RNA sequence: GCUUGAGUCUCGUAGAGGGGGGUAGAAUUCCAGGUGUAGCGGUGAAAUGCGUAGAGAUCUGGAGGAAUACCGGUGGCGAAGGCGGCCCCCUGGACGAAGACUGACGCUCAGGUGCGAAAGCGUGGGGAGCAAACAGGAUUAGAUACCCUGGUAGUCCACGCCGUAAACGAUGUCGACUUGGAGGUUGUGCCCUUGAGGCGUGGCUUCCGGAGCUAACGCGUUAAGUCGACCGCCUGGGGAGUACGGCCGCAAGGUUAAAACUCAAAUGAAUUGACGGGGGCCCGCACAAGCGGUGGAGCAUGUGGUUUAAUUCGAUGCAACGCG
């Protein structure tokens, strides 16, 4: 939200917006609320990482590589 | 993994903003539990405290004022 | 093409002086495959563009060039949705080929006399860089510095 | 004309416009330009090409005024926020900070 | 009479459990004030609507309003529906360790009672933003739809009514037994906390899999495995969860629940082709760049159609039209 980037910089290098701010909690709220479907997007996403976690567990294989 | 509070006996009180402070980031807002460890129910004490000191001015809500 | 990673095919010298380049402004004048009928026109046009400069055939050639060099082209590159034309940068091989074709195709228009007469008369309007090719690469570099955020 | 030493510029990126609006310390401003009147009449509106244009018409027609340097006061959602700064950049302007003066909501509900 | 069932007390633990009362943080809106300018708004594009009265927007001040982005997690609680700052009060339920007490008080339940998403109904209020219905504007041969701009009920508080959901892990409640792994959450015992650890015992829950089961998919120690107790439902599809009747409700309607007639099918998860204005990868002058053409004019040839008594016959979207 606030840098000041002191006077030799020539550049923005705003990077602490992106990570907290700028972009995630920005363009949801725009529209639609859903009022259910974060609960159902939240279901799909720890579905999703925890079958990448569990498949990451089983990636050790030949692979022939 | 490495809480203060797990070994941490004398529950996290909202007088000391010194330790207080270093569980909320620049903008004011709480670091997660997915990062510095504190367990859930530590954690819920810890998010009541920040609340408690930050209704009574002790910690900023935000650097937005 | 979409694989294949094929380069540039090594054409031969000209049979005057050694030079690839101005063999390639020879390629590049060449209507019905008529080969010997350019060389004899970019002959003529080279000693009659010598004789009015005081340069030589391959340095009065050189700059002529410069001043119909692009430094920058714009072609379509559309990432996802809308299609809107990107500036870049353009390779040297196709470059100078581009240049030559540009006073190729200014050549074939403003009809004096003869196909050598205006070959010489758009090189030496390209001397000092006021005749139609440093039209043509002006207005591919109007094309330029104004379409130019989109990177 | 006054002669003000600097300024506050208030910049309003949204998914409507894109304002760069300069005033004084004390509030009230000096000059400004829109991204509609700067061109683009239609559906290049939404573009941060036209907040740049909106802050390179907002630096001009305020020399009258004489401002160094200024304070950047960003407000609101948008494609923008972020290019049009730039702008401030390249026009011969110091940027001493980059803010945002307001809250959300305080008890309020969004539609679609 | 007895205690392994069930129940009570003692010490604690966790929770978005509920009810009531209040206080606070990531911004569209309205009004007022200073400023200053030509357009604003959306879409694939465009318009309605807003605007030189000075719009959308710039800072400050004020107004109200139902609600918790980060924490946040197939994480937790509740019988279910459902519930997510915080503070105060009341209160239920769940779980753990060592115990103490009664002694089968226990399980299920027709009828009955209570709770029960959202939509809706009645009265007293609030009305900011959206939003059925409605108006205007776009697309289309047509659009009373998908797209946009506005906008009423409603989304909302107090008290009632309605009792319907794809109220769904589509799997009723209780008890017992049955290889296991990876986890999450919450207690406790023990060990050297000898270093962010190690060994076990309880509750809830996610995924994968052994035997077994199932039409299959799959379930798989919270089973759809093997059993015991009880309740509810079904005998093909349409008619139809419709009509008549009874009851409830202010209404909308809900519960219970047929018959006549038609057909020999309906349906069930899974596999293989086809397809997705579904993706990932790969290829072809398929697209990008460029050259030369057709379609603008005239001649050769064929077809469609017209006329004639014949204008022989076939081919007649790429895959017919200088074809046989």
């Amino acid at each position: 939200i606030k840098v000041r980037e002191n006077e030799p910089f020539d550049v923005a290098l705003r990077r602490f917006k992106r990570s907290c701010e700028k972009a995630g909690v920005l363009a949801e709220v725009r529209r639609r609320e859903f009022y259910e479907k974060p609960t159902t997007e939240r279901k799909r996403a720890k579905a999703s990482a925890v079958k990448r976690h569990a498949k990451k567990l089983a990636r050790e294989n030949a692979r022939r590589t | 993994f490495c809480r203060f509070t797990a070994e941490g006996v004398q529950e996290i009180d909202y007088k000391d903003i010194a330790t207080l402070k270093n569980y909320i980031t620049e903008s004011g807002k709480i670091v997660p539990s997915r990062i510095t460890g504190t367990r859930a129910k530590y954690q819920r004490q810890l998010a009541r405290a920040i609340k408690r000191a930050r209704y009574l001015s002790l910690l900023p809500y935000t650097d937005r004022h | 093409p979409r694989r294949r990673v094929i380069g540039q095919r090594k054409i031969l010298p000209d049979p005057k002086f050694g030079s690839e380049l101005l063999a390639k402004f020879v390629n590049i004048l060449m209507v019905d495959g008529k080969k010997s009928t350019a060389e004899s026109i970019v002959y003529s046009a080279l000693e009659t563009l010598a004789q009015r400069s005081g340069k030589s055939e391959l340095e009065a050639f050189e700059v002529a060039l410069e001043n119909v060099r692009p430094t920058v082209e714009v072609k379509s590159r559309r990432v996802g949705g809308s299609t809107y034309q990107v500036p870049v940068e353009v390779r040297p091989v196709r470059r100078n080929a581009l240049a030559m074709r540009w006073i190729v195709e200014a050549a074939r228009k403003r009809g004096d006399k003869s196909m050598a007469l205006r070959l010489a008369n758009e090189l030496s309007d390209a001397a000092e860089n006021k005749g139609t090719a440093v039209k043509k690469r002006e207005d591919v570099h109007r094309m330029a510095e104004a379409n130019k955020a989109f990177a | 004309r006054k002669q003000v030493s600097d300024g506050v510029a208030h910049i309003h990126a949204s998914f409507n416009n894109t304002i760069v609006t300069i005033t004084d310390r004390q509030g009230n401003a000096l000059g400004w330009a829109t991204a509609g009147g700067s061109g683009f009449r239609g559906s290049r509106k939404s573009t941060p090409f036209a907040a740049q244009v909106a802050a390179e018409r907002c630096a001009d027609a305020v020399k009258e005024y004489g401002i160094k340097n200024l304070e950047v006061m960003v407000k609101g959602p948008g494609p923008g926020r972020e290019s049009t700064i730039r702008a401030l950049n390249a026009a011969g302007f110091r940027i001493t900070n980059i803010t945002d003066v307001t809250p959300i909501p305080h008890n309020g509900c969004r539609p679609p």
